[PDB]
C-alpha cells in the first residue's frame, strides 16, 4: 500500500509539473514570484492550480463551471495572517486575491537538504532540485486550503463561509469520498502530523 | 489724496461686466483686479452697502440674509450706478447670481510655498492585543478597496501534456527523493510564515493551538468518523 | 466700521504670519482671505506703508520705493506690532521676502486648485546669475580666513545620567508630546530656512531633486538594497 | 512558553523529525515592530540628550544660550557636545574627540553657507567646525505651531522648546554624516558629497564601519509636495 500510494503521490506530483510546463511561462517560478511589476504570470499560475485542484477532485467535470479574477497586493496593511490566498467572490464573480511578498517569503526559507531522520542515454535531461519539489508541494497543499475554503463557500452560505474562516473545523462537513466528492488523497492526507506543543 | 480711483474703476467695469453676465473667464483676471474692484466699491459712502452685502458672500453662502424691499431698492439703484447699464436687463436675480460668482471666485485657493508632506507610512502598530474577526473585517475592508487587474475568466479545460515519455523521465527521476522530508519542510515553512505574519500584526494568535485544530481534525476525520 | 477690526485683523496676521517666512502651520488659503487682509491693511494708516508698497507691486516690478532709515525703521516696528514676536526676527530680509511673495501672488491668472510653487527664483538680486559652485569656494576662502576661537585639546568626556528617576520623569514629561506634529515642524522649519539661504545668497538649487535625493537615498540605503 | 515544539508525522510509521524552537524570534519581531518600542526609543534618545545638555553646567534654555552674539563660547560647546553624542551613537566603543577642534563663529552674510549651517573642515592637521549664527537663530525663532493637528494618516519643557532641540539634533546628524565622510576618504570625497550627497549609498551601511543606528529620521518618512 505504502508503494502504490508513493507512486501515486509522486505520479501527481509529476502531473502539477507537467501541467505548470505547459503553462508556457518562461521566467521561473522564484522569479515568477519575485517580480512585483508582472502580476499576470503569478495569477496565470494560481489560476492553473486552482483548475488542477478542482479536476483532480471532481474528474468528471472538465469545463470551468466559474469566472474568477485576482487582485495582487504587495503591503503589509492587506496582507491577512495566515491566508495569502485571498478568496472570495465580488458581484457574480470570484476573486482569487494573492498577497505576493508572504510567498516570496516562504518559497525562500533556507529549505532543509540533508536527511536527518537518521535512518546513447543519460545526458542532458530534465533536471529537478529538492527546493523545487518542495516549494510546488508547498504552493499545492495552500491552493488546496484555498478550494477547501472555496467548496464551503459554495455549499454554504457566506455568513457560513466567513464563520468557517473562524473556525476551520468546517472542513469535515463534506469532503469525504463520496459519490459527489471524489475520493481523491487530496495531496496531504498521504500523511498525518501533529504538533508536540506543551 | 493717495487713491486712484479712475483705474481701479476701469478695471472694476470689466470685472463687474463679465461676473454679471455670468462669464467667470478665470482666465481674463487675477487677484489684482478683485482688490482694486473691492477698494474702490468700498472708497465711496455710495457702495458700503454692496460692501456689507458682499461681507457675508466670503465664507457663509447658506445664510440669506434677511432685508426688505426698500433696502433692496436703495441697493438695485447703487447696482445701476455701478454698472453705468440700463436696469432694463438688471435686477435682483442678477445681482444675485453675480453674488454667487464672487463667492466661488473668492474661495478660489491660489498658491503655497508647499510643504513638507510628512504623512507617509505609520504601520499601523496597535499596541495593544489584538483579536482575529476585528482584523479580518477591518482589514479586508481596505483588502477590496479597488484595482481589479486579473481578467481570466473565459472558463477552459487545462492544458495537459499527456505523453507518458515526458512523465515517465520525470517520475524516473524523482526515485532518489524522500516524501517525508519534503513534508517536513513545507510543514515547517507554512508554520514559520505564519507565526512571522501575526508576529508582524501583533494578532493574538493560539500559540500552538488553531495550525494543531488544522493538522489534528483534518487528518483524522479523513482516515475515520468519515460520515 | 463695516469692517470687522478683529476678524480682519487676524487674517491678516495669518497671511503675514505664512507670507513672510515667519510661522509653520499651513492653513487653505482663498482669495477674499488675501482681500480682507489687504483691505485692513488699507483701514490702518500705520501699515500704510506695506499697503502701498503693495500697491506699487501690483502692476510689475520695473520700480520699487526709495526710501530713507527713518520710513524702514517705522515700518519694521509696524511689522514687529503686527507680528507681536521679537522685533529683530525679521529686517529688510524678511520686508523683501513678503514684497516678493505678495508680488508673485497678485500676479498670474487664479488658478482652479492653488499653485504650490516657491518664491526663491526671480525674487531678489536682478543683476545676475551666479554658480553656486564658484560662490562655495569663494566664501569658504573668507571663512577660513582668521580667527579661530578656541583649543579644546584634550576633550571632556560626555557626562551621563544613569539615574533613571530622572530620564522616567522627562519621560513622563515628553508624554503629552507628540513626535510626528514635531518632527513635521523641525523638518519643516529647516527646509524653508533653508531655502531662505539658497533665495538669498542667489545660489539656484535643485528645488525638486537635491533635497528629495537626500531624503530618498537615505531611507532606501536605510532599507532596500542595502547590501 | 520557552519552547515550541513541531513535529512532522507519517501515515503507516512513527518516525517523526521533531523540532524545538523558542519564542526569541517571534516576540522580538512583535516588540521591535511594534510603534511603541520604537517612539520609546526615540523619546529615550531625546531624554539622554537632554540630560547630556543639563549635565553641560548649562542652566540657561536652548535659545536663550543662541541669543547671546557676544560669547560664542556656549554654542561651540553645544554644537560639539552634540557631535559627540552622534559620535557616541553610531560609535558607542569611542566617547571623547581625539582631534582639537576650533569654532569660527560668524555672524556675516557671507560666511552663511546655503545648506550646511555647521560646515565641518580641516585646516593643516587642525579641524575646523563652522558655526553660522544667522541661519541657526533664523531656525530657532520660527514659532512652531502647537493645537492638535496630528494628521496619523514638573519641568519648565514645552512642545515647541524641545522641537528646537530635535532640530539642532538633526541639524548636528547631517554635519555628522558629512565628517563621518570627510575623515573616511580625502577632501575630494568631502567636497563632492557637499555637492552630491551621493556618498551616502558607500560606507554607511550596517557593519563594522557602520553600526545601524537609527539616526532617528528613519523613524518618520517625509517627502516633497511636488507635481
Amino acid at each position: 500500500l505504502e508503494s502504490y500510494e508513493t507512486l501515486k503521490i509522486k505520479l501527481a506530483l509529476s502531473k502539477y509539473m507537467a501541467m505548470l510546463s505547459t503553462l508556457e511561462m518562461t521566467q521561473p517560478l522564484l522569479e515568477i514570484f519575485r517580480n512585483k511589476a508582472d502580476t499576470r504570470q503569478i495569477a496565470a499560475v494560481v489560476f492553473s492550480t486552482l483548475a488542477f485542484i478542482h479536476n483532480r477532485f471532481h474528474p468528471l467535470v472538465t469545463n470551468f463551471t466559474n469566472k474568477m479574477e485576482f487582485v495582487v497586493t504587495e503591503t503589509n496593511d492587506t496582507s491577512i495572517p495566515g491566508e495569502p490566498i485571498l478568496f472570495t467572490e465580488n458581484e457574480g464573480v470570484l476573486l482569487c486575491s494573492v498577497d505576493r511578498p508572504s510567498i516570496v517569503k516562504m518559497l525562500s526559507r533556507e529549505f532543509d537538504t540533508e536527511a536527518l531522520v537518521n535512518f546513447d542515454m543519460d545526458l542532458s535531461d530534465f533536471s529537478i532540485t529538492e527546493v523545487e519539489a518542495t516549494q510546488y508541494l508547498t504552493l499545492l497543499l495552500t491552493v488546496e486550503h484555498a478550494y477547501l475554503h472555496y467548496y464551503i463557500f459554495k455549499n454554504y452560505g457566506v455568513f457560513e463561509y466567513c464563520k468557517s474562516l473562524t473556525d476551520h473545523s468546517l472542513f469535515t462537513n463534506k469532503l469525504r469520498s463520496t459519490m459527489s466528492t471524489k475520493t481523491s488523497n487530496l495531496l496531504l492526507s498521504k500523511f498525518k502530523f501533529t504538533i508536540e506543543d506543551f | 489724496e493717495l487713491i486712484n480711483m479712475r483705474r481701479y474703476r476701469n478695471a472694476a467695469r470689466k470685472l463687474i461686466h463679465h461676473y454679471s453676465l455670468n462669464s467667470t473667464s478665470s482666465t481674463e483676471y487675477k487677484i489684482s483686479d478683485v482688490v482694486m474692484t473691492m477698494i474702490f466699491l468700498l472708497r465711496s459712502e455710495k457702495y458700503h452697502s454692496l460692501f456689507k452685502l458682499l461681507e457675508t458672500t466670503f465664507d457663509d453662502y447658506t445664510c440669506r440674509p434677511q432685508m426688505t424691499q426698500v433696502q433692496t431698492d436703495t441697493l438695485l439703484d447703487a447696482v445701476r450706478s455701478l454698472l453705468e447699464m440700463p436696469s432694463t436687463t438688471i435686477d435682483l436675480t442678477t445681482v444675485d447670481i453675480m453674488r454667487s460668482s464672487f463667492a466661488r471666485c473668492f474661495n478660489s485657493p491660489i498658491m503655497r510655498y508647499a510643504k513638507i508632506v510628512l504623512l507617509q507610512n505609520v504601520a499601523l502598530q496597535r499596541d495593544k492585543r489584538t483579536t482575529l474577526e476585528e482584523l479580518l473585517i477591518e482589514r479586508g475592508e481596505k483588502i477590496q478597496m479597488l484595482q481589479p487587474q486579473q481578467y481570466i475568466n473565459s472558463g477552459t479545460e487545462i492544458p495537459f501534456c499527456d505523453d507518458a515519455e515526458f512523465l515517465n523521465r520525470l517520475l524516473k527521476h524523482i526515485d532518489p527523493y524522500p516524501l517525508s522530508r519534503m513534508y517536513y519542510n513545507a510543514a515547517n515553512t507554512m508554520f514559520y510564515t505564519t507565526m512571522e505574519n501575526y508576529a508582524v500584526s501583533n494578532c493574538k494568535f493560539n500559540i500552538e493551538d488553531y495550525n494543531n485544530i488544522f493538522k489534528v481534525m483534518e487528518n483524522i476525520r479523513k482516515h475515520s468518523n468519515k460520515n
